[PDB]
């Protein structure tokens, strides 16, 4: 439904940010 | 009604004053200042992953010389070619430097063999050296104790008439620019005070707030030093002297901050016309969550800065982040009951002579008038800045960067007038093999290696058992019959490995070894190397580079990695908090892409100043941490700015911008203004790193304050209208009212 994917996309996108920074830096510190 | 925080630190004003200051005091006596405890905790320069490092370890572990990397350089000139005296001299100095264990750990003798003294000696015989291995790896206090002793040890002992002897090398370096810029913080500090209070009396013009403000800016630098000290102490976190300068810099940039935020809009509610109290009330409510929000997402990128991989960076998080919270909760807590307690007691904090408002709602009307012209043209002058960027150098020798009457430096020059080349720094190959090296085959392997490496563009002596005054190029021949000779033995116990499972080679460079190209031959030697021993018995063997230019790149190279780590985190943090604060993705991605055209114009601007006209190129510390201090100061005043821009939209868009202008345009430039020419206050310091890293963020923030974040981002804001707040909708105007 679209109640919980428009009431909670603040929440959502920082969590993809994070997760996609995360997994990048994760792999930067390999180097 | 009146909100429950705003009335508790009212109403308990004084207890909280006493609390805090009870609580300082106490820190601040009973524990050491933060300067001593990170002298007495210091920790190594060079990561242990580093290739470098792991050499080092295993060259001294291999031929029993010691498990640390620092070494120094004694060296003997003289007005006469040396003699008997000399030698007689440097045989009881060799004596006097073993007798000590404890501090030198292994000692290099060449000049005493006659049969490497013609390498280990000027070729116009009037100089001389030697290398001693030290105790204490880089960075370390007991290598700089370990130093000290060998100085006292080498200038207690009278030498002969006509010569004079000095000590060298990387370690007295370091050592002796300790002890510079331990003696070089006192007329800087002078013209550094005075600069502050004509700036706070140009700002305020008045004696009494400048106090207030001063006292402000004291106690929280007061509280948040003495808590990361007492924390420090019991080896609860560590730290580092580089880690402790940049944390007093950043306290005293935040505590600034936030007292000139608090004081300018108390004084700005006042001048409304409003009472004591309600002013109070306002300021509160108005101020303390974009305090509270700048402060975290600073800790927070802080923090984020400990997970990379270089010493320099990564024991830098945690206190910082400690002493953020530390100036947060002083800024909140003792801020505002000192306020409180100030305009009760009396006529303290008063606004007069207002001409500042005034000015900024013109330059609001200017910028929302006409947002196009006054976009490109600040575009223009980001882009006058940014094209100096791609040509941009960096120095890794730290030399040049010191006054010429350090004694280190007076050791240099003397060594630099009888020697052709940079032999105060040399570098050690390693091949180790799974067979013994003691036979006529595998010393023509050798002469093979040292004449493939010695053929490298830029590499001037290369030193080898085979050849050892550092000239390979002849044809070569080693009968076995000279392995009896015992002044051959003292020549094998020197280069070859005890168990006969290694060889070694002494290579000096050309022209500077820490400039960009000696930087780029390393990686030249070891290829070369590995090439010279291909298809022999020695093939598939290991190949260890060890010295200061090994050192340098890898930290380079950490370097370069360790600010994309950074610039990440720190961008999505920024990304998160201007989304929270402000509840649009277009704002914050507007806001993020401000700040990174301006970070590259200021530093594109310093760049122009420093490399171009002056001729002198900069360190890397600088950009390091400029972009720093640039970073995090630049993240709180955008978000006060945003705030307070989100806080007056309702009547209109075009009201709103010009009045967040004359209420918070001026507050921020006053800020940024007066931390920007205390960081300039520095070009007079005679130290050119520091010099230079006051100068790139005075300048950084001038060009940040005036242009970027006046003109720039207002304009941006005014031009795309009621698209800044999507997805929220909001409209551009209200509905039309009667007259
Ligand atoms: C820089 C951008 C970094 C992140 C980008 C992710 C974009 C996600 C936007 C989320 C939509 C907002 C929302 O909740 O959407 C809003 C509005 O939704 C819409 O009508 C728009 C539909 C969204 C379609 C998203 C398409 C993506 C657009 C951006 C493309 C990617 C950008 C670049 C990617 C990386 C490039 C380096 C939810 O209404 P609400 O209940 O709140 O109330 C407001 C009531 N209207």
């Amino acid at each position: 439904s679209i109640g919980t994917l428009k009431r909670a996309w603040i929440p959502l996108l920082i969590l993809v940010v994070v997760a996609i920074a995360g997994f990048t830096v994760q792999r930067i510190r390999t180097f | 009604a009146r909100p429950f925080i705003p009335r508790m630190i009212r109403t308990f004003a004084v207890p909280i004053i006493l609390g805090w200051l009870v609580t300082i005091a106490v820190l601040n006596v009973t524990v050491p200042q933060l300067e001593t405890v990170g002298q007495i905790q210091a920790v190594s320069m060079s990561p242990d992953a580093a290739p470098s490092m792991i050499s080092m370890k295993h060259i001294g572990k291999v031929f029993e010389e010691g498990d640390s990397d620092s070494a120094a350089m004694i060296v003997l000139e003289g007005q006469r070619p040396l003699g008997d005296a000399a030698h007689a001299f440097y045989d009881q100095m060799i004596g006097r430097l073993q007798a000590d264990t404890t501090h030198v750990q292994s000692l290099q003798d060449f000049w005493g063999d006659p049969l490497t003294a013609t390498g280990a000696q000027s070729s116009d015989g009037k100089a001389a050296y030697v290398q001693v291995k030290l105790a204490g790896n880089q960075g370390e206090s007991l290598a700089n104790e370990s130093v000290e002793a060998v100085k006292t040890i080498v200038e207690r002992l009278a030498p002969p008439p006509g010569v004079k002897v000095y000590v060298t090398g990387s370690a007295a370096l370091v050592a002796d620019q300790q002890q510079a810029g331990d003696r070089s913080l006192q007329v800087i500090e002078a013209v550094t005070f005075t600069v502050i209070i004509v700036m706070l009396l140009l700002v305020y013009r008045s004696i009494i707030t400048s106090a207030i403000m001063l006292t402000m800016v004291v106690l929280g630098l007061l509280a948040t030093r003495g808590g990361v000290a007492f924390l420090g102490f019991h080896r609860i976190i560590g730290l580092s002297t580089f880690a402790t300068n940049l944390l007093v810099v950043l306290a005293i940039a935040a505590a600034t901050d936030y007292a000139i935020f608090l004081i300018g809009r108390y004084q700005e509610a006042r001048g409304l016309g409003q009472d004591r109290e309600s002013a109070y009330y306002t300021m509160f409510g108005g101020t303390a969550h974009v305090v509270l929000g700048s402060g975290l997402t600073i800790a927070g990128a802080t923090f984020c800065l400990s997970f990379t991989r270089l010493p320099y960076f990564q024991t830098l998080g945690v206190p910082l982040a400690i002493g953020m919270v530390i100036v947060v909760a002083a800024a909140l807590t003792l801020g505002p009951a000192i306020i409180a307690v100030t305009s009760r007691f009396g006529k303290l904090l008063e606004p007069k002579r207002m001409a500042r408002v005034r000015g900024w709602r013109k330059v609001g009307a200017a910028i929302v008038r006409w947002p196009g012209p006054i976009l490109v043209g600040a575009v223009a002058l980001a882009l006058v800045g940014l094209l100096t960027l791609p040509g941009y150098r960096t120095n890794y020798n730290d030399r040049n960067y010191l006054p010429a009457d350090l004694p280190a430096n007076e050791g240099y020059a003397a060594a630099e007038r009888h020697f052709s080349q940079a032999r105060m720094n040399p570098e050690v190959l390693m091949v180790e093999s799974d067979h013994d090296m003691r036979n006529s085959a595998d010393f023509l392997v050798i002469n093979k290696i040292a004449k493939a490496i010695f053929a490298v563009e830029g590499i001037s002596r290369v030193q080898a058992i085979t050849r050892p005054d550092g000239k390979p190029i002849e044809s070569f021949y080693l009968p076995p019959e000279v392995f009896d000779n015992p002044d051959f033995q003292r020549g094998l116990e020197q280069f070859l490995s005890p168990d006969g499972h290694a060889v070694r080679f002494i290579i000096s460079h050309e022209g500077d070894p820490m400039s960009q190209a000696g930087i780029a031959r390393i990686a030249k030697i070891k290829t070369a190397a590995k090439e010279a021993i291909k298809g022999t018995p020695l093939e598939g063997s290991a190949i260890y580079l060890g010295g200061t230019a090994a050192m340098f790149k890898d930290l380079s190279d950490g370097n370069t990695y360790d600010l994309m780590i950074a610039g990440i985190s720190a961008l999505c943090l920024i990304f998160i908090i201007m989304l929270i604060t402000t509840r649009s993705v277009v704002a914050a991605a507007v806001i993020v892409g401000t700040v990174v055209l301006s970070l590259g114009a200021s530093f594109g601007l310093s760049v122009l100043i420093w490399q171009h006209i002056l001729g002198i190129e900069l360190h890397w510390l600088v950009l390091a941490m400029a972009v720093i201090i640039l970073l995090a100061v630049g993240a709180d005043y955008n978000l006060l700015l945003v705030a307070r821009l989100k806080e007056e939209i309702h009547a209109g868009i075009n009201t709103g911008i010009i009045r967040a202008m004359g209420g918070s345009g001026s507050v921020v430039t006053a800020a940024g203004l007066v931390f920007a020419f205390t960081m300039m206050s520095f070009a007079v310091s005679e130290l050119t790193v520091m010099a230079q890293v006051g100068t790139t963020i005075g300048m950084g923030l001038l060009f940040d304050t005036l242009i970027v974040r006046s003109f720039m981002t207002p304009s941006i804001a005014a031009l795309l209208g009621k698209w800044f707040w999507w997805p929220q909708v909001v409209r551009q105007r209200p509905i039309p009212q009667p007259w």
